[PDB]
């Protein structure tokens, strides 16, 4: 990404991709590495009532 | 003073030999998304050397079932015929001035496949024969291909001497008549030297290593320097052949700077194409040079006949 | 840290010149880094020890140990149990 | 990054840029400011012996001019 | 002490430095942890930067990465192409596999380790290590025969 | 449903300029200079190489590296010698020998994992109740003999001493995940 | 050069697998998947689980499943990019193994930030997967995926209308239709041939019923029309990526039922069924009611199944592990006849052969 | 002379290095170490039977063909001739004979390999 003009445009002619669109170099774009912390949701078989082992 | 001459020539052939090896490496890793060799000296400088050095402090390999004498005749020869090939080119004055300069070439280069045999031969092993008879074939197709194209182009220039090259570039390069020749000529140089995709002797995936496959240390080392350094002299060749660099005759350094970057350019080239394709089938390797090649070169060399007939542009004898 | 650079090299370490006693001028390693810097260096976390450090507790080494293999303090395996048969011990008197 | 590759690429231009620069220098140093004769010919060869003779001191390369003619 | 001595010991030094600079392993592999091997050849951890470049035939091969699980119909082959290799030579084992047998040690056809058929010089554990632990190896290994002094050991015989 | 990768549909007819198109195509090389120019690209390109060991590649707090043994932060052990992590070990590669300690505390005296044997696969670390057997991020920890890869007790209780200021803080960021 | 018999001697990675597996209780067992076909990790993970819940008669959850099926995408193109790759590897051509592993170290970095290994993730279980996937990790799948395919375009432009790709690769192990049906052949392999076949399609699983994709078809049945039919799979396999990111459904991701998965770490600290529960599954497991089932996924390299037989215990009393590459390389002979050392070579490559699910 | 020194000096050179090549490391050679390669196996038989040429016809062709070679090399001072109209007929006819004969090889499937 620090790449300048000049190369940026042969890096192009010699590829026919515009390459700067699509990096394979990762930057900015990504998660952050510290996230806030999840809350998880429950299955369908936590309930307090009508949940016998039983019938499932 | 003669004998200073051959150092100069001969040692800084071998630095830039080691040196080719060291942008071969960083030329593949920056064209493979990654750096190549920059710890080992500053930028990786001193990677050679101390390859150079493992190489030569390893200890050799002597097989029982390997022929002993010509085991150890075949990597010395290739090593003596690549600094001999190395020795009459004109950059623009050559160390050994002679007159069949490019008869001398061929000769050293079909002496260097000898080498290969006898090397694949004496190392008794299956694919080191494996190595041999593919380097037969790719022999017998560059050697009759490269040889009408080098007659060709000759006749041409006039002259089997390469300072008549130069004084028949003196004004244009011979890549603008002869550019059709000039490309089977660059391909035939990368068949005689072995490169991908015509490497086809020390294969790798194919066979385990080839001919040097028994090689181990100091001989494998002669041979890999014999090869590389053969890699800069014919891309030397082609440059004073077919791109001509600007000779005056009150400097020759120009010459020499012209001749430095276009060889330079022609060697990145050849690291360039290793880099780009997949390696040929060795049949199809004879295939295309007995007929796509051969018939054109024919064809290109009753041309190159009939042009200075017809033009009355027949080259000078001197 | 350097942010306009791509996704790994972002971040690095210049080794120290000595660390425990040995001379890593040149023997630079890879387990030179004590945890905290180890984990924002290999990028667990966006924070550095310096604005979040990590909880203190007594038991925790105040000096961080690198690979010490094939050196005096390398670690040696040993069965960390007791003996489990006790054998009978002959009377020190003779009988008669 | 691409430019990394330029300290090898230099080091090859010298030591490319070495050999026919020293040939041409010494060459001309072994020939007294001239360059080497070429004698790819039987004529010029002759005209070589010829010089060594002449010189008097047996070096074709220290050519007589008008001060050897009365 | 001796100049000699001295001398000596730089001698090891070059040697050492030439013998680490230029580390050749034989195209070699065995299973996951050898595809964890090519990973490090890849472009992220660059062998090749470091100097290391894979050879095919094991005359030209330094040392010896046995990356996967070395099993009986297999160790012949492996004591064979250990013993083609020339002198200085060294072992990597690579993963549980190579270094006790791993997730097959009560197998009747694995080898618990391949130190029971080779001397391995550096032990990585993990399956697989990551190319960072292999590479992590690769200089551990490097500093080992930094370490080595032979010619002071022959000046001192 | 599906699709042809290589079978062509009809017939383009012959053309003179079709005809020279592809004598030019065939003559000159065409697509592999093309195949020259995607190389030269990737050449003018940035490498996707760091300078390991002073740059490393990113890891998430999941990662399973090596062994420890962690305490309260009281400083007990938090293993309890149920031998769970012995019983659910894929590999075998723990073994644990166990009595009364002198206050009545039921812990281990012998908590050996052969690292040689451990496929590293963290079941040990999900199946202990009391969060004290870990695979802290260390991965750097390659040994010249056999022998040093045979943790025993008090090899994991270093490692969990040693470790403890990062563990603690990768199992505070992944254990609302688990 | 000419080649007039392969023989093909194998069983040099055999490590008596399937004895370890009726050894071993079923998570136990669940980690040698991970090494059968260590390019296909997650693949074989899916095809062990979906066996094992064919037999338990239960059904992971919907958010599980479409986690399964994005990461077995994610691992089709992994095995393609290595089976693509390193066949250019062995005809000659190293540069897209270079790019195409960068590419795989990025989705090793996805691995590992599922399930802390790059490689055998053990993340894919009988009741769905082992953890919720982090915050994040969608985004960094789509940044990924969006700037892949030209990538492909990459390689492909490199080697599909080359030349020399092609005289390496056209008519070379050629392969009819019958015989490669008679063979055993599955997955690129009849597709190369010609035959309509994808299990995917035919036989779904999962929400493969639910995703939608086309199926690469070959007509000349040789080295050529495989690797096109891997390419174009591989971009098939980023549109199934793009199509799992966007339905991606909120809900748990173990099967709620604590007798055949655990219960969460907070559950088990603080209930004494959920701790009953982890203690059991974690030391005995659970009874796999007796039965034999045979369940097929349709692996990269083509069917790879599970013959299991449950004696009513917790451990597995028969697991026969059908590899694709076992049919595809006793098939090698066959495809060789007529051929060169390099054409064996370029056939072994287009085989896409794997050795640990070939030795078990 | 000049050209025979340096030929001598390159000799000189090669056999320095194979010489300190292999009197410079230690030696430590055995059995194992110096049997043949055969990627980790015993080879199953000697390298030195019969191994089966199907180029041979093309190698033939190759001999005939370099003669040709040797037949058309001395143009660039048969240029130099005063009946320019002779030598451009016999070098026509040569290169046209020459072609011909691949032509009618290429015809007959002798360029094809056998097998
Ligand atoms: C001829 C071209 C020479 C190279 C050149 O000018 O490159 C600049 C620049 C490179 O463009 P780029 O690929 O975008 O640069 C990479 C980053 O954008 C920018 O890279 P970066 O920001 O990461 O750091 C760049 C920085 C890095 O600085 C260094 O590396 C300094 C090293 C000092 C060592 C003491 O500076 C340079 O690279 C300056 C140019 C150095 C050229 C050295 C040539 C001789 C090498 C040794 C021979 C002996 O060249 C051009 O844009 C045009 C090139 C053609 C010019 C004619
Ligand atoms: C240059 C290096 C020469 C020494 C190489 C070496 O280490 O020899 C081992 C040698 C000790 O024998 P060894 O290693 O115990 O026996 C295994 C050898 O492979 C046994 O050696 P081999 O199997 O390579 O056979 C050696 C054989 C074949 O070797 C040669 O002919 C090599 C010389 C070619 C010239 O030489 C002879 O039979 C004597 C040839 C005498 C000169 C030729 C005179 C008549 C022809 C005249 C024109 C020659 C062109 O000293
Ligand atoms: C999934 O299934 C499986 C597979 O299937 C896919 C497998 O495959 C498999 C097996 C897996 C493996 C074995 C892993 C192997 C890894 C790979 C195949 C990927 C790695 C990729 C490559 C090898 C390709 C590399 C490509 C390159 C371009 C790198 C370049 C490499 C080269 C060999 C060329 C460069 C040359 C060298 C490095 C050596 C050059 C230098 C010298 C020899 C030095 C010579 C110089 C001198 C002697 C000069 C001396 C003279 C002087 C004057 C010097 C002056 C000296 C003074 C001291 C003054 C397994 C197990 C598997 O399960
Ligand atoms: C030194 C100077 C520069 C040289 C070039 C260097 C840069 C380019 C390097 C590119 C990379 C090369 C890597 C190796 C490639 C190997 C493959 C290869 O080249 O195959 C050869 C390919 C082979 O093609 P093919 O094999 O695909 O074709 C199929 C052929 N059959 C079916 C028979 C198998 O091309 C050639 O053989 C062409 C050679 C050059 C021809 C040039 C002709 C020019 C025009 C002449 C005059 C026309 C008009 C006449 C008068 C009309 C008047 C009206
Ligand atoms: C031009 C390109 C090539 C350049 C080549 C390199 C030139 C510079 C070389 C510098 C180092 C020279 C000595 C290299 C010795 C390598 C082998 C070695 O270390 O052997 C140890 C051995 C040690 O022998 P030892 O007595 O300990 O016992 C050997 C036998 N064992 C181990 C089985 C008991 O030999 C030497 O120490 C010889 C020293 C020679 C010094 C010459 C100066
Ligand atoms: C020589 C060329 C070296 C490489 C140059 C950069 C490569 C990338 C260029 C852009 C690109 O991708 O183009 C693809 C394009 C091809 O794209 P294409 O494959 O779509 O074909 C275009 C469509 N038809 C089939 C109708 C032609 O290349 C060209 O258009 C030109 C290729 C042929 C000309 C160059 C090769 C022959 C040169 C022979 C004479 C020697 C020249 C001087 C050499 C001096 C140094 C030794
Ligand atoms: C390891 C063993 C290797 C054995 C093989 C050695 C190969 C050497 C390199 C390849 C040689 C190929 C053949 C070359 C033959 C001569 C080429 C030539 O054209 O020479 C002519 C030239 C001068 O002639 P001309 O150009 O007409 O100039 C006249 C006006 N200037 O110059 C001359 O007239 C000079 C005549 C002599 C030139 C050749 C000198 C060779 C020296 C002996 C080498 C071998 C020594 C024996 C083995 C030693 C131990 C191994
Ligand atoms: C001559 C005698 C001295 C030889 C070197 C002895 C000192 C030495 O080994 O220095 C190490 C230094 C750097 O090498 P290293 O330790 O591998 O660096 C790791 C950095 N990532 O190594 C260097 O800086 C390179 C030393 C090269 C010595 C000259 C080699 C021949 C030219
Ligand atoms: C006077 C004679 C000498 C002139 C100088 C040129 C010398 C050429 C020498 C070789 C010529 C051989 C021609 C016949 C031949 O063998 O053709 C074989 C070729 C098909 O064989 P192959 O290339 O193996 O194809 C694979 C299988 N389909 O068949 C073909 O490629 C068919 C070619 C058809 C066109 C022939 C040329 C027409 C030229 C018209 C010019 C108009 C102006
Ligand atoms: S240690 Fe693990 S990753 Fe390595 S070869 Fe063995 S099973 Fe594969
Ligand atoms: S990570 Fe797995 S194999 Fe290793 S000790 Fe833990 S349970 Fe055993
Ligand atoms: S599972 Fe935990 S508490 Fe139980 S024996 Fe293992 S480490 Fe100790």
């Amino acid at each position: 990404a620090s790449a300048t003009r000049v190369i940026q445009k042969l890096r192009n002619w010699a590829s026919g991709q515009d390459l700067q669109a699509k990096l394979q170099l990762r930057y900015q774009e990504i998660a952050k590495r510290t996230q806030p912390p999840p809350k998880l949701p429950v299955g369908p078989s936590h309930k307090l009532s009508n949940n016998y082992y039983c019938t499932r | 003073m003669f004998f200073i001459n051959i150092l100069t020539l001969l040692v800084p052939i071998l630095i830039a030999m080691a040196f080719l090896t060291l942008v071969e490496r960083k030329i593949l890793g920056y064209m493979q998304l990654r750096k190549g060799p920059n710890i080992v000296g500053p930028y990786g400088i001193l990677q050679p050397f101390a390859d150079a050095m493992k190489l030569f402090m390893k200890e050799p390999m002597r097989p029982l079932t390997t022929s002993m004498s010509l085991f150890i005749i075949a990597p010395t020869l290739s090593l003596t015929l690549a600094l001999s090939l190395w020795v009459p080119l004109p950059m623009p004055h050559p160390l050994i001035n002679l007159n069949l300069g490019i008869l001398f070439i061929l000769a050293t280069s079909s002496l260097s496949v000898y080498s290969i045999l006898w090397s694949g031969w004496a190392s008794n092993s299956k694919y080191s024969l494996f190595g041999a008879l593919r380097a037969v074939a790719q022999t017998i197709s560059y050697e009759v291909t490269m040889a009408i194209i080098l007659l060709s182009v000759l006749l041409m220039n006039g002259s089997y001497s390469l300072q008549t090259l130069i004084t028949t570039q003196e004004h244009m390069w011979l890549l603008l008549p002869a550019w059709p020749m000039a490309m089977m000529w660059f391909i035939s140089t990368l068949a005689e030297t072995n490169r991908a995709p015509f490497d086809l002797t020390e294969g790798e995936s194919e066979l385990v290593s080839g001919f040097n496959v028994e090689y181990a240390a100091g001989p494998f080392a002669l041979f890999f320097m014999a090869e590389y350094t053969n890699i800069i002299l014919m891309n030397a060749l082609t440059t004073i052949i077919f791109l001509g660099p600007l000779y005056y005759i009150n400097l020759p350094e120009l010459y020499s700077t012209n001749f430095m970057m276009e060889a330079l350019l022609l060697s990145s080239t050849f690291l360039w194409i290793r880099a780009s394709y997949p390696r040929f089938r060795y049949d199809q390797l004879m295939h295309l040079l007995w007929k796509n090649f051969l018939p054109l070169t024919l064809a290109l060399c009753m041309w190159h006949i009939s042009l200075p007939i017809f033009t009355a542009g027949v080259p000078p004898y001197m | 840290e350097d942010n306009k650079q791509f996704f790994g090299r972002h971040r690095w370490v210049i080794y120290t010149t000595e660390m425990n006693g040995k001379n890593t001028f040149w023997d630079v390693d890879g387990s030179m880094v004590p945890p905290e810097w180890h984990r924002w260096l290999h990028c667990m976390t966006d924070d550095p020890p310096t604005t979040n450090p990590p909880t203190a507790r007594k038991f925790i080494w105040t000096n961080h140990k690198f690979n010490v293999s094939a050196t005096p303090e390398q670690y040696v395996p040993y069965s960390t149990t007791r003996k489990k048969i006790h054998e009978w011990v002959p009377p020190s008197t003779p009988y008669k | 990054m691409w430019f990394e590759i330029l300290p090898g690429l230099a080091i090859m231009g010298v030591c490319l840029v070495i050999p026919g620069v020293s040939t041409a220098y010494i060459h001309k140093f072994t020939n007294g400011g001239k360059e080497k004769r070429v004698a790819r010919v039987q004529y010029q060869w002759y005209l070589m012996e010829r010089d060594r003779r002449i010189s008097g001191v047996n070096r074709y390369y220290v050519s007589k001019g008008l001060e050897n003619i009365d | 002490r001796s100049r000699a001595e001295y001398v000596v010991t730089k001698l090891d030094d070059l040697i050492n430095w030439a013998r680490r600079s230029s580390l050749w392993p034989m195209t070699f592999g065995l299973a996951c942890c050898a595809v964890e091997m090519m990973h490090m050849a890849a472009p992220r951890y660059d062998m090749d930067r470091f100097g290391v470049v894979f050879r095919a035939s094991p005359r030209q091969a330094d040392v010896m990465i046995v990356a996967g699980t070395l099993t009986n119909k297999m160790a012949p082959a492996l004591r064979k192409v250990y013993d083609q290799m020339p002198e200085p030579r060294y072992v990597v084992s690579m993963g549980s596999c190579a270094n006790g047998g791993g997730y097959y040690h009560y197998s009747y056809s694995v080898v618990r380790g391949c130190d029971r058929i080779v001397p391995v010089d550096i032990y990585v554990p993990g399956c697989p290590p990551t190319a960072e632990a292999l590479l992590y190896g690769i200089l551990q290994l490097q500093r080992k025969i930094k370490r080595e002094q032979k010619l002071k050991i022959w000046y001192r015989r | 449903t599906y699709k042809y990768v290589n079978k062509k549909e009809q017939e383009s007819e012959v053309d003179m300029k079709s005809a020279t198109d592809n004598a030019a195509r065939i003559l000159m090389w065409t697509e592999l200079i093309r195949g020259l120019g995607m190389t030269l690209s990737y050449l003018f390109r940035e490498p996707a190489t760091i300078n390991y060991p002073f740059e490393k590649g990113p890891l998430s707090p999941r990662f399973r590296g090596e062994h420890a043994l962690r305490r309260y932060p009281s400083g007990e052990e938090r293993c309890i010698a149920c031998k769970l992590c012995e019983a659910i070990c894929p590999a075998q590669a723990i073994t644990i020998e166990a009595e009364p300690r002198a206050d009545g505390s039921r812990r281990t005296t012998r908590y050996d994992i052969d690292m040689t044997k451990c496929i590293y696969c963290g079941f040990c670390q999900e199946a202990c109740p009391v969060d004290a057997i870990v695979e802290g991020p260390n991965f750097e920890f390659s040994t010249e003999t056999h022998e040093e890869l045979l943790y025993n007790k008090e090899k994991l209780l270093n490692n969990g001493d040693k470790w403890e200021a990062e563990i603690a803080a990768n199992i505070q960021a992944d254990y609302l995940y688990r | 050069e000419m080649v007039r018999k392969c023989d093909p001697h194998i069983g040099l990675l055999h490590r008596g697998t399937e004895k370890l597996i009726e050894y071993k209780t079923y998570l136990q067992a669940l980690p040698y998947f991970d090494r059968l076909d260590y390019v296909s990790m997650m693949c074989n993970e899916q095809a062990y689980s979906i066996a094992v819940e064919k037999l338990l008669n239960i059904q992971p959850p919907p958010r599980a499943q479409w986690i399964r099926v994005l990461f077995g995408e994610i691992t089709r193109i992994l095995n393609h990019i290595m089976a693509v790759t390193t066949h250019a590897l062995d005809i000659g051509a190293m540069t897209p193994f270079f790019w195409m592993f960068e590419e795989r170290e990025k989705m090793f970095e996805f691995y590992e930030r599922v399930s802390g290994a790059r490689m055998h993730a053990a993340y894919i279980r009988p009741g769905g997967v082992h953890q919720d996937l982090p915050l994040g990790l969608l985004d960094d799948i789509y940044e990924f995926s969006k700037n892949f395919s030209l990538r492909i375009d990459e390689v492909e432009e490199m080697l599909t209308n080359n030349r020399i790709w092609r005289n390496r690769t056209v008519d070379i192990g050629v392969v009819t239709a019958e015989d490669a049906l008679n063979y055993g052949f599955s997955g690129v392999m009849l597709r190369g041939s010609g035959i309509q076949w994808d299990l995917r399609k035919t036989q779904p699983y999962d929400v493969y019923d639910q995703v939608e994709f086309d199926v690469p078809i070959g007509s000349r049945g040789d080295c050529y029309d495989r690797y096109l039919c891997r390419v174009e799979e591989m971009r098939q396999s980023l549109r199934i990526i793009e199509q799992c990111l966007n339905k991606m459904p909120p809900g748990e991701i173990k099967v709620d039922d604590a007798k055949v998965s655990p219960p969460k770490r907070a559950e088990m600290k603080t209930s004494m069924e959920s701790l009953i529960h982890h203690f059991k599954l974690y030391t005995e497991g659970y009874q796999v009611p007796p039965g034999a089932t045979y369940t097929a996924i349709e692996a990269p390299k083509g069917e790879f199944g599970v013959y299991l037989v449950s004696d009513g215990s917790s451990r597995p009393y028969r697991c026969k592990i059908k590899a694709p590459g076992f049919a595809h390389l006793a098939g090698l002979d066959k495809m060789s006849k007529g051929h060169m050392l390099a054409d064996v070579v370029a056939i072994i490559g287009t085989q896409d052969i794997v050795f640990g699910e070939i030795d078990r | 002379m000049n050209l025979y020194t340096v030929i001598f000096i390159n000799i000189l050179l090669s056999l320095t290095l194979i010489l300190v090549a292999f009197w410079l490391p230690q030696m430590n050679l055995y059995s194992e170490k110096a049997n043949p390669y055969e990627c980790g196996f015993d080879p199953t038989s000697s390298a030195r039977l019969p191994f089966s040429m199907k180029f041979f016809l093309v190698a033939i062709t190759f001999l005939l063909f370099d003669l040709e070679i040797a037949l058309l090399l001395p143009l660039p001072w048969a240029i130099q001739t005063i009946k320019t109209s002779t030598m451009m007929i016999m070098a026509f006819i040569l290169v046209t004979i020459l072609s011909l004969g691949l032509a009618y090889e290429w015809t007959q499937k002798g360029l094809e390999w056998t097998e």
